[PDB]
């Protein structure tokens, strides 16, 4: 079964470079090119180039002069590098595999990897209750850099009338996200409820228990 | 004997059953005296307790609660003060000592338990206990308490062995002729005042005896009502400080003891602190600080605020930060010592989107007014430009400079709108250089002599681009009239490095009120001491010559023996423990009162009283 | 260069409907087009390939159509695990380029959010900082209006939200609003409150605490 797996960072400074490896299986690299794909949240998806089966390299236009591809074929790894970074490189990058051969239609995805491209610093969050008064309660997920952040509630046994909101973007130049669940009000006394929050970009990990 | 604090958890479970035991073990293991609370709550059957045997005072309470152990061995237990309670009045309560499984305690031999100074006793739902019911509280409790009292007693988990003939009215505290209860109240002679061995007038127990006696003297009481000094029973601690008649001050009584629990001791077991009233303590507070006196630990309370060592920029919670900005500052508050560098930048003022780290407001600044030194660097390199000198530092009284910045300055004060550096207590410098650039308004740097501030040679000054010493000059921005010719940290008398006549406080004056002022002074080394406050000014001459009530010319209210008082002495404790009091004649001098005058004598033999 | 044009950008539609997304090149290309679908945090889905070819393992109900410069997605009867993005992309002209997409929602009867307010925690307070958080629950459609007062006083600028993504279960909408101020500021005030205008709701519905 064909699959792609990739590795790389999360985020990058400006002007530093971006390294992405995509490690395949279920196929052969001398047999099919590899693509590379991003995705901004106002850009859609965006081809950036491909290596080839024979080694050879197409870039996309605004990329031809700071884009590196290479490949192991006995490793099953295509590499991945770009140069140069800016703010509006910030998207999330996928490598691919098309259906046939020498085509484009891309049936195969690697996992993607969230880039963010900032000259910020790392920071975990900090998790505040919240409490009720069916009733509501919920998790505060404040001022962490950069995203993302899971959030999952007792550990997942508790996966119902979960809802963890999109984050948004604080002018501190920090991310904040609320992560709620709702419950029968009868259930406040006598059920203990944990949210488990994880930042993985600074290895913050955190278990916050919420009642009145 | 060997102390212990005890616990105040009450009915709170730490942690599961074993972590608990663990930690009561821990707690009571070899104690004699509880000077707090005895706990016992939580042991499960088959947990041994057997240290429990060397417990013989509780100064707290002793409530045992939730135990499904059988026997709990307080065999040696003599005494509970109760000087504190569990709930309402209780100084022992034995509480639901059951479980589920339907088995609980069942031996309480508390056969030494003869006196609870303070406090009622409660017994609640003890289903498996056995034989303490037959027991006569009115011999262990005091009787005002008796009326509180909650004894509920119902045996439906056993039989009870039964107790020894011996027993008086069959009340024991458990099988055999040694759980007996010793009687030392109820069996008494009616002139006895207290406690007895013996129904007999010649057995008869001193009054300041608790639980019993060997014999008729202060010194032979089992347990001290009170306390206990040595081998003697006491009301309290010989006073560190008694009246002497000859020196009429208070002198350091020879024969002083400090308290411990109720205890008595000539010097404090280790780690305990000696407070400002004679007692033993753990630890100082907090608006003082320890010391050492004549071999024995004391707390002081701290003259200016309390000393506060913290890291330094880079160092600590601030490691990998740039600069003391908004966010870190918070952490300095009342900082007095700051182990490692300081630095004020441009970007804590501006604020910082790398770091996340919002704008400093320059108020906040105030909180390094308590810094008095620096062991490493100091460098400023933005300051409030409204603010005309660096205030926050106008305590710093001193600067290392163990590490320097770039290896090279101690001190670094570049480009600010200041027009005077107000340092008014750096006194010393170390080591490392010191840069002073840019700063358009700066005007009375060079007036100072930095060779005097240097500890170490090759330091250098680099004094550069500042304002004009000639503009500093034409402007009357130079140093007040009162300075030494060591100049100045800016134009106030209170900015001068020495003085050219004298000094009140940290400020130079051209004279002391030597003869006219208010608050009159004496000179002592080109300083103006105040006068005692009991020395009356004097019109046209000098008013003391020293500091104290001795050295005054004259007393403004009255005189006892060389000393000028407020007032006479009146209540205050001396030799063989009397009360000393004094009158004051026609003279306004104090002389002691006819010893027959127990609370006070407004003039001199039995007359005045 | 070949712009490839995606309507709707929002296409609502009941489930069983009959469904179709329109992707018009602005240049023939014979049937060089692809279709995908990509679900939230997923990655994009081959759904079609040249126009109307089948895909291995998709559900019979996508197909496609069309030739030259207009070409429709369609899926005859409409299932709750459909809603995502779905993109063109062609395949004629250098380099590969993709649509900006048609994101499926999926109508159900009007739902009232049930909405909750939430004070600052008392751990918070002690950053200096308060954040106080307005809740509407599972509502519809996603037209919403949260506004905070103080005091009476209507708050601006000083608010946040953001919005789930519909639920697979039973289509609905959440919200979260964040209103955030320094602890003095909070301090200062007495009312604090959170109101709400939705389709759902017959007057607006205020929550609030002291
Ligand atoms: C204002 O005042 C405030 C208060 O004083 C100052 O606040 C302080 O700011 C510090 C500097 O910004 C900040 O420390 C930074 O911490 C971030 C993030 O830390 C967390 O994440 C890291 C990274 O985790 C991942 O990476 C490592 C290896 O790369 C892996 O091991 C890991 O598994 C992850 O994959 C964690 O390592 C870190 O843990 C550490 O701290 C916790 C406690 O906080 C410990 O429990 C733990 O054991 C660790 O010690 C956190 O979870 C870091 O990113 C940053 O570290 C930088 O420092 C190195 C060497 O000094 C540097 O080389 C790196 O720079 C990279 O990033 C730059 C941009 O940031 C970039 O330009 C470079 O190119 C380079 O790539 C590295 O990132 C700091 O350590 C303090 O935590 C913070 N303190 C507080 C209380 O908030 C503030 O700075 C002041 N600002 C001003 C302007 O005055
Ligand atoms: C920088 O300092 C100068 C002088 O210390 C400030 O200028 C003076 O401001 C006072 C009022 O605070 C006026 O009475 C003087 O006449 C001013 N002197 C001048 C203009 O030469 C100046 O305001 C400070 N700069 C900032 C930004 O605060
Ligand atoms: C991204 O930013 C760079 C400038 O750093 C610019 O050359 C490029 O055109 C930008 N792309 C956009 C705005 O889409
Ligand atoms: C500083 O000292 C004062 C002494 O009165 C105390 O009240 C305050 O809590 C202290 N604060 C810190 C942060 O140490
Ligand atoms: C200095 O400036 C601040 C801010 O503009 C102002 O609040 C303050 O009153 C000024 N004067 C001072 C601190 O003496």
């Amino acid at each position: 079964q064909v699959q792609l797996k990739q590795s790389g960072p999360g985020l990058v400074q400006p002007s530093q470079s971006l390294s992405i490896t995509c490690t395949v299986s279920g196929f052969d690299l001398t047999d099919y090119g590899v693509h590379w794909v991003r995705q901004s949240p106002g850009k859609g998806l965006e081809w950036l180039g491909v290596i080839w089966s024979g080694g050879n390299t197409d870039y996309n236009t605004p990329f031809t002069s700071r884009l590196s591809i290479n490949k192991d074929n006995s490793k099953s790894q295509v590499f991945f590098k770009m140069n140069s970074l800016q703010s509006n490189d910030t998207a999330i990058y996928y490598c691919a595999r098309a259906l046939t051969y020498y085509d484009y239609e891309f049936a195969y995805w690697g996992q993607g990897t969230l880039v963010t491209v900032s000259a910020a610093s790392t920071k975990g969050p900090s998790v505040f209750p919240l409490a009720p008064s069916t009733a509501a309660l919920g998790c505060l997920v404040k001022d962490y850099f950069p995203e993302p952040v899971t959030v999952s509630w007792n550990s997942g046994a508790l996966t119902s009338g979960v809802h963890t909101f999109p984050a948004v973007l604080q002018s501190s130049g920090l991310y904040s996200l609320s992560s709620v669940v709702t419950v029968p009000s009868s259930s406040l006394g006598t059920q203990t409820y944990i949210c488990n929050v994880n930042h993985k970009p600074s290895n913050t990990k955190v278990d916050k228990k919420v009642e009145p | 004997k060997k102390v212990c604090q005890g616990t105040s958890n009450k009915l709170t479970q730490l942690g599961t059953f074993e972590d608990h035991f663990l930690s009561l073990q821990r707690m009571f293991n070899n104690c004699e005296v509880v000077l707090g609370n005895l706990e016992i709550t939580y042991v499960q059957r088959n947990y041994d307790l057997s240290f429990l045997k060397t417990i013989q005072e509780v100064a707290g309470y002793v409530l045992i609660a939730l135990n499904t152990v059988e026997r709990i061995p307080l065999e040696n237990l003599q005494i509970i003060r109760g000087n504190m309670y569990y709930e309402n009045s209780y100084a022992l309560a034995v509480l639901s000592n059951y479980d589920a499984n339907k088995t609980g305690l069942k031996e309480l031999p508390m056969r030494n338990l003869q006196e609870i100074l303070h406090g009622a006793v409660r017994f609640s739902n003890n289903p498996a206990l056995c034989n303490v019911e037959s027991i006569q509280w009115r011999d262990i409790v005091s009787s005002d308490f008796l009326s509180n009292m909650s004894m509920d007693f119902q045996n439906h988990l056993g039989s009870c062995q039964k107790c020894d003939p011996s027993c008086p009215n069959g009340s024991c505290w458990g099988a055999g002729e040694e759980n007996c209860q010793k009687l030392t109240k109820i069996i008494c002679a009616q002139q006895c005042s207290g406690r007895c061995r013996g129904k007999s007038p010649s057995d008869c127990c001193h009054n300041q005896c608790a639980a019993g006696c060997t014999g008729p003297r202060e010194s032979d009481c089992l347990v001290c009502r009170k306390f206990r000094d040595e081998a003697t029973c006491k009301d309290t601690c010989p006073p560190l400080m008694l009246y002497n008649p000859t020196t009429y001050q208070m002198d350091v009584n020879p024969e002083g003891k400090y308290s411990f629990g109720a205890t008595c001791v000539k010097k404090c077991p280790r780690n305990y602190v000696v407070t400002d009233h004679g007692s033993c303590v753990r630890a100082c507070g907090a608006d003082s600080y320890e010391m050492e006196e004549d071999g024995v630990r004391k707390c002081k309370k701290c003259e200016g605020p309390c000393r506060k060592v913290c890291n330094g920029i880079g160092i600590g919670e601030f490691k990998d930060s740039l600069s003391i900005n908004a966010t870190n500052i918070k952490h300095f508050k009342n900082c007095t010592s700051i182990s490692g560098d300081l630095h004020i930048l441009p970007v804590a003022f501006r604020g910082d989107s790398f770091t996340h780290t919002p704008p400093l407001d320059p108020q906040e600044l105030d909180i390094l007014k308590t810094v008095k030194e620096i062991t490493g660097f100091l460098l400023i390199q933005a300051w409030p430009e409204n603010r005309t000198d660096l205030h926050a530092f106008e305590n710093l009284e001193i600067i290392r400079g163990r590490t320097k910045q770039h290896g090279q300055f101690s001190l670094a004060v570049v480009s600010l709108n200041i027009t005077s550096l107000g340092l008014r207590s750096l006194k010393e410098i170390s080591d490392g250089d010191v840069i002073i650039s840019g700063n358009k308004n700066l005007c009375y740097a060079n007036t100072i002599n930095w060779k005097k501030l240097f500890g170490t040679s090759g330091q250098k000054t680099k004094i550069i681009s500042n304002r004009g010493e000639n503009s500093c000059k034409a402007t009357g921005q130079v140093c007040h009239a009162l300075c030494s010719p060591e100049g100045c940290w800016g134009p106030e008398p209170r900015d001068c490095v020495s003085c050219r006549n004298v000094s009140r406080g940290r400020e130079c004056v051209d004279k002391c009120k030597l003869l006219e002022g208010e608050p009159r002074e004496f000179v002592e080394n080109s300083e103006c001491i105040q006068c005692h406050p009991e020395c009356l000014p004097q019109a046209m001459n000098i008013t003391c010559t020293g500091r104290g009530p001795d050295n005054c010319i004259q007393c403004a209210h009255y005189i006892d023996g060389p000393h000028c008082v407020k007032t006479c002495p009146a209540g205050v404790m001396g030799e063989n423990n009397t009360l000393v009091w004094k009158y004051a004649d026609a003279g306004h001098v104090c002389h002691l009162c006819h010893p027959n005058c127990t609370y006070g004598c407004t003039g001199p033999g039995l007359r005045g009283c | 260069d070949i712009l490839l044009t995606q309507s709707p950008v929002i296409l609502s539609v009941s489930p069983g409907e009959r469904v179709s997304f329109s992707c018009r090149a602005s240049q023939s290309i014979g049937t060089n087009i692809h279709w995908y679908q990509q679900r939230t945090n997923g990655s994009p889905r081959l759904l079609i390939k040249y126009a109307d070819e089948s895909i291995d393992g998709i559900p019979s109900r996508f197909s496609g159509s069309g030739s030259g410069t207009d070409f429709t997605l369609s899926i005859n009867s409409v299932e709750s695990e459909d809603i995502a993005d779905y993109y063109c992309q062609q395949n004629n002209n250098w380099p590969t380029t993709f649509g900006a997409g048609t994101k499926l929602e999926l109508k159900r009867t009007v739902a009232a959010p049930s909405v909750f307010i939430f004070p600052p925690s008392d751990e918070q307070l002690k950053s200096g900082t308060a954040s106080v958080v307005c809740l509407l629950n599972n509502f519809y459609p996603r037209e919403a209006k949260v506004q905070w007062k103080v005091d009476n006083a209507l708050q601006s600028g000083n608010s946040q939200e953001s919005v789930t993504e519909q639920d697979s279960k039973d289509s609905t909408y959440s919200l979260s609003s964040t209103l955030t101020l320094s602890k003095a500021d909070y301090e200062k005030h007495k009312v604090y409150a959170c109101e709400v205008t939705h389709q759902g709701l017959s007057s607006p519905v205020t929550k609030s605490f002291n």
